[PDB]
């Protein structure tokens, strides 16, 4: 209908026990392996920030899987910047790892990241 | 909180 | 860390996105039974809004049941409007139905729909 | 949209 009501705090506060479950490890049905790195999480929560996890994840064979492999190239710091990102929208941004942050935000296919990403980046030019 | 959206 | 930048509408983003997985049908893993209606949901989901569906799929057997029965007396209607309340922020709440939604809002645990149903009565008296 | 928080 048109005659909703709606409660403001409503998605933040899904998103924080989001978060509070991937902390608990409740309910998490995959790991992300980045080279020597693991990390459980969400597969729905991964979907819905990222294209890179929403193709992987829509594929009838994908899909299924209960580990996912990154390219050994992506910096496991840089991941974990992003799935603390995913799970919270809070991006933690530093001069030293802002370009590890854009590339893997460029695999993962997360346009918002990638667009911060280059504004710093151009301002200390 | 409520509000109209 | 503390130096933190926050994407304003990450959450409201993620929360239509997890909607859009309900609507296909993609990676949702249990069916809510009501009376004679089903509904299919993503768990995580579900206790990210609701004290009971936390309590249940927090329970170390009903963690991994893939059908969950609710009580006889709850109104299907007014779960299918809390089930899009979860997945959106937004409440259909009419004169037609809101003290099924209370009533139902009161079983999942959902404080703040069951706080704004009494206030909508409470200014109709 | 970003801002600080
Ligand atoms: C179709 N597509 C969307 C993207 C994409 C790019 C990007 O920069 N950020 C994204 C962030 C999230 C997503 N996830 C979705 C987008 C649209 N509908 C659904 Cl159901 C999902 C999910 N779950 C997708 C993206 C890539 N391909
Ligand atoms: C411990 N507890 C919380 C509630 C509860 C009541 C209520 O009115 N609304 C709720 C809405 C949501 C939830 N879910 C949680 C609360 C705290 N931490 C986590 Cl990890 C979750 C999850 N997932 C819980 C509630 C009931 N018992
Ligand atoms: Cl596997
Ligand atoms: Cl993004
Ligand atoms: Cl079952
Ligand atoms: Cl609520």
């Amino acid at each position: 209908a048109d005659s909703c009501i709606q409660f403001t705090r409503h998605a933040s506060d899904v998103l924080l026990n989001l978060n509070r479950l991937r902390s608990r490890d409740i309910l998490t049905d995959v790991v992300i392996v980045v080279s020597r790195e693991q990390f459980r999480a969400h597969k729905t929560v991964l979907m819905a920030c990222s294209g890179l996890f929403y193709s992987i994840f829509t594929d009838q064979l994908k899909c299924n899987l209960s580990v996912i492999n990154l390219d050994p190239e992506i910096n496991p710091e840089g991941f974990c910047i992003l799935l603390d990102f995913m799970y919270t929208s809070r991006l933690n941004l530093r001069e030293g790892n802002i370009m590890a942050v854009m590339a893997t935000a460029m695999y993962l296919q997360m346009e918002h990241v990638v667009d911060t990403c280059r504004k710093f980046i151009k301002a200390s030019e | 909180a409520w509000v109209i959206p």
